[PDB]
């Protein structure tokens, strides 16, 4: 299978055509997704299989061939951007000002942006690249308008 | 069956469009990792 860096969309071929049903990182060997899209299924990489290593549903990430790898945060100050890999559509950096998710645990920043349910797993980045969590698992506004948690993994 | 396709490196983009607002959001996380608005 491709083992390269970077981003990659998650597809099926069980519904009509070949649908997107989300999107993934490859990092350090790992594949990284939200738990979400895969449902913590096998995946295939041409004639290569990918297992599942770890994953937590509260969370909502999973990822494959090995622990997580992801540990980039979000400092609390900057813009960062979204690489929204949509159904159908090209790669597209999206540049943003988080806002904030307070929780009774603590603070996660969240991007206010809305693209296609399978668009789940983008990675968020900051000005190095480095990839601060993955878009998809938020919220909806008073207004109707979505507005995603930038989730991140721990790397034991 | 899933399966997986490369869509492109991880890069940051000089000059990428610019958007979305910043909104303070009181939320709950429940034990299904669905996040809802606490009011």
């Amino acid at each position: 299978g491709e083992t390269t860096d970077g981003v990659y969309r998650v597809m099926t071929r069980r519904l009509l055509g070949s649908t997107q049903v989300g999107v993934g990182v490859m990092q350090e060997g790992v594949f990284h997704t939200m738990w979400h899209v895969t449902k913590g299924a096998a995946l295939r990489s041409g004639e290569g299989r990918l297992d599942p290593y770890w994953g937590d549903v509260k969370q909502d990430l999973v990822s494959y061939c090995g622990p997580w790898k992801l540990d980039a945060a979000w400092d609390g100050l900057s813009e960062v951007q979204l690489l929204a890999v949509p159904p159908g559509e090209r790669a597209k950096n999206i540049q943003t000002l988080p806002g904030i998710f307070k929780t009774k645990d603590g603070d996660i920043g969240a991007v206010a942006l809305d693209y296609p349910a399978g668009t789940s797993g983008s990675p968020i980045l900051d000005k190095c690249g480095r990839v601060i969590g993955l878009y998809g698992n938020g919220v909806v506004i008073k207004n109707g308008s979505y507005v995603s948690a930038i989730t991140q993994g721990k790397r034991e | 069956d899933m399966y997986i396709e490369r869509a492109g490196d991880i890069t940051w983009e000089k000059d990428a469009e610019v958007t979305g607002n910043s909104p303070r959001l009181d939320v709950a996380l429940d034990e299904s990792g669905d996040f809802s608005l606490v009011e």
